[PDB]
DNA sequence: GCCCTTGTGAGCCACCTCACAGTCAAGGCCCGTCCGTTGCCGTATAATGGGAGCTGTCACGGATGC
DNA sequence: GCATCCGTGAGTCGAGGGTAATAACGGCAACGGACGGGCCTTGACTGTGAGGTGGCTCACAAGGGC
RNA sequence: UCGA
């Protein structure tokens, strides 16, 4: 089972809006590369290869992990799109 | 076997060598390319000579080489050789080494003029060559003629159109006459080796 | 070798959908963590062979790649196995001990 | 079939399973990008190489 | 105590750096030329109404019929 | 109102092999297509020519080494 | 004709 799904279930008033709020996330992340990041240097999701621990390529997890921390915020009608996109792009560059 | 045509390369330089070639059929040239853009000629691969030698001790080729005929080469794997296959690619790259070192001696040997003579009586001796009425020609550019004597283009142009200014030699069409061999033999001074 | 290891690299966190015929409930399809293998057989978890009424005589199934990481967000979160433990129909548990775990029990 | 190196038939009772689930970017996958959409499959190739 | 290799210096003489024309050659097109393949008619003894059927459901909704 | 015919339905997914057979012709006419060539539209080569300019050409007078 |  997923981390803390009991939890992100009751964070939302519907799963289908958890998983709303994570795609999109997780598409954040991917777009500007993860530098957008609300985790902190320890908090970052790890992964075993040959070499050692790298940094978690699945953004999901990452979305997941962020989402449970309660430091991101989400709803209907925040913000216009393109301001934040702008706003995104010009705090984190592609 | 495989079959070239004119212009196309067999190999090129810093790509994987894992096949040696030996020349069957027709002429092949090994060159280096240079930033600049200036094409030189190295050496010359006639029927029977093995060429991709960088296949028996490197990785990837150093030079290319590049089929100035209708060309017909054998694939070789260099670990399935034998005794025997060793023995004619080890006295074959002597003969090579021989004859580069001569067209090493030829290209400092002499003023442009003679370098020209002495390669087309050389080129006169390969697959390159042929003949009809007019007398024995070559099927040549000027522009490969002067990757093969140290020289440009159009100096050798200039010097071509003395030669036929005096009647040594005719040209048309990439193929060139060598109407007198004697003359051209005495401009040459020394042969170049053709095997 | 390398591909191999890069292959682990790639399916990281991600997961695929298991699917068996007939397909009567919505657990006819779920989600699971795939964990590679040697050999040319799929392994599935005891638990769930009630859902996809599923045994090993020689049943067969079908799996399936979620491409987009919204697809891969709606398989993770909504169709994964343990997810979903109690029956839509009866409210009752779905994924329990059966057979021989009831009998060492 | 495998002969024909086919691909596997995502069939109605299945489609019926991803709407109970109420993943539907998911069978929009099955029924577009995975399938006969050619533009979406074509760029959904080369968006994943 | 006698060999090997050096350091200038003045002066041409072919050979290389631009800048351009003309020149021979190869797929490409159109022509017409011819030739092969295609479309059309004409066949006048008399001739004058087809031929293969497919059989062991089963239950419902709806139009139709005494 | 109550028999009766007609039309339409009758579980999912996966696996491997199979495919033809035929009775009518010549006498012309003309397109439509294979072919052999000549005019093109470039693309790859010749044939100058006018400017610079390296680096061979060619004799001096000994310095360090073995 | 199979397999589940
Ligand atoms: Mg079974």
């Amino acid at each position: 089972a997923e981390p803390g799904i009991d939890k992100l279930f009751g964070m939302v008033d519907s799963k289908y809006r958890l998983t709303v709020v994570v795609a999109k996330r997780a598409q954040q992340l991917l777009r500007h590369g993860f530098k957008n990041t609300v985790l902190e240097p320890e908090e970052r999701p790890k992964m075993q290869t040959l070499e050692g621990l790298f940094d978690d390529p699945n953004a999901v997890t990452w979305a997941m992990k962020e989402l449970l921390t309660g430091r991101l915020v989400f709803g209907e009608n925040l913000v216009p799109e393109d301001r934040l996109q702008k706003e995104m792009e010009r705090l984190y560059p592609v | 076997m495989k079959r070239f045509a004119r212009k196309e390369t067999i190999y090129l330089r810093g790509e994987e060598a894992r096949t040696l070639y030996r020349l069957e059929e027709g002429l092949v040239r090994v060159v280096e390319l240079l930033p600049d853009g200036r094409l030189i000629t190295l050496r010359h691969v006639l029927p029977g000579d093995y060429f991709g030698e960088e296949a028996l001790e490197g990785k990837a080729y150093r030079y290319t080489a590049e089929a100035m005929t209708e060309a017909v080469v054998q694939g070789l794997e260099p670990r399935a050789m034998d005794h025997e296959a060793l023995h004619r690619v080890a006295r074959n790259l002597a003969r090579q080494m021989r004859r580069v070192q001569a067209y090493e001696a030829h290209l400092q040997t002499g003023e442009l003029r003679a370098r020209i003579a002495r390669y087309l009586l050389f080129l006169a001796d390969t697959p390159l060559s042929a003949r009809d009425r007019q007398g024995i020609y070559v099927t040549v550019s000027h522009e490969e003629i002067a990757d093969a004597t140290a020289s440009i283009r159009e100096s050798v142009s200039k010097v071509l159109a003395d030669l036929r200014r005096e009647g040594l030699i005719a040209t048309a069409y990439r193929r060139v006459y060598l109407l007198d061999l004697a003359a051209l033999e005495r401009e040459a001074g020394s042969a170049l080796e053709a095997a | 070798d390398e591909v191999w290891d890069a292959l682990e690299e790639v399916i990281h966190g991600k997961v695929v959908l298991l699917n068996r015929a007939p397909t009567l409930h919505r657990l006819g399809i779920q989600a699971f963590q795939p964990v590679l293998v040697e050999g040319q057989s799929i392994q599935l978890h005891p638990l769930v062979c009630e859902a996809f009424n599923a045994d090993f005589d020689g049943d067969q199934m079908a799996v399936h790649v979620p491409l987009s990481s919204f697809a891969q967000a709606e398989a993770r979160i909504q169709m994964l196995s343990a997810h979903n433990l109690l029956s839509p129909a009866s409210g009752e548990p779905l994924a329990k001990p059966s057979r021989d775990i009831i009998l060492g029990l | 079939g495998k002969a024909q190196f086919g691909g596997q038939r995502f069939g109605e009772m299945e489609v019926w399973a991803l709407e109970a689930y109420g993943a539907a970017h998911t069978l929009q996958e099955m029924l577009t990008l995975k399938s006969d959409d050619i533009e979406g499959r074509n760029a959904a190739y080369e968006a994943i190489i």
